[PDB]
């Protein structure tokens, strides 16, 4: 039988986006990541004279989105992996 | 994505292990009841999530015919020899890749569900490829999942 064998992940975060609050997480942080993003590289790159203070609060900004994403996928990974854990379960009545 | 007739009469007795009324139907609670018989603690909104990530007419439980619609894209496994191995690696004091026979007795008569002395006699017996009362985990693990 399957022995010691366990269900395969898939190979890359797909699912759960279903829960709408986690589509919402991941539109609002990642449009944030495109607007902080921008602004960051227009007042590191295109001003005359850098203005700290702003590039500070946009990094702040920037770092927040960044990591709201990164908390988003991984809670499609554990939900990956619960439902992996029940389908690891109902298996065990193929021996 | 093919069921046999065979694995469809087994993922009935599977469904049994979830619908823990057996009013033919799983909900929220009953998978919070069962994730935490496996030892993981699942919040409500993630009970939610896997309710609905197979309730296919949204009234909010799983019935069988989605119980098992869904088992049929489920069915690819994989070779778990390294997640043992990281198992193993626990108890590798000093990460040589090596535990000692009396440690791994001790490990084993100590911590989770645990063995009994004669039990472990035997998986030693295994373990100790090379009788040095030493155990290479990584070759005892390719062993068992050869
Ligand atoms: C056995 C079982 C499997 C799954 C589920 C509920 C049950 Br019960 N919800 C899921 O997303 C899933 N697999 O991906
Ligand atoms: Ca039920
Ligand atoms: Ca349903």
């Amino acid at each position: 039988g399957r022995k010691l064998e366990l269900t395969k992940a898939e190979k890359h975060v797909h699912a759960f986006m279903m829960d709408t609050q986690l589509t919402k997480r991941v539109k609002n942080a990642a449009a944030n990541v495109l607007r902080e993003t921008w602004l960051i590289y227009k007042n590191t790159k295109l001003v005359k004279k850098i203005d700290h203070a702003k590039v500070r609060k946009h990094q702040r900004k920037f770092l927040q989105a960044i990591h709201q994403l990164r908390s988003v996928k991984m809670e499609q990974r554990k939900l990956n992996d619960q439902a992996n854990t029940l389908v690891d379960l109902a298996k065990t009545q193929l021996e | 994505a093919a069921l046999t007739e065979e694995q469809i009469a087994e993922f009935k007795e599977a469904f049994s292990l979830f619908d823990k009324d057996g009013d033919g139907t799983i909900t929220t609670k009953e998978l919070g009841t069962v994730m935490r018989s496996l030892g993981q603690n699942p919040t409500e909104a993630e009970l939610q999530d896997m309710i609905n990530e197979v309730d296919a007419d949204g009234n909010g439980t799983i019935d069988f015919p989605e119980f098992l619609t869904m088992m049929a894209r489920k069915m690819k496994d994989t070779d778990s020899e390294e997640e043992i191995r990281e198992a193993f690696r626990v108890f590798d004091k000093d990460g040589n890749g090596y535990i000692s026979a009396a440690e791994l007795r001790h490990v084993m008569t100590n911590l989770g569900e645990k063995l009994t002395d004669e039990e472990v006699d035997e998986m030693i017996r295994e373990a100790d490829i090379d009788g040095d009362g030493q155990v290479n985990y990584e070759e005892f693990v390719q062993m068992m999942t050869a």
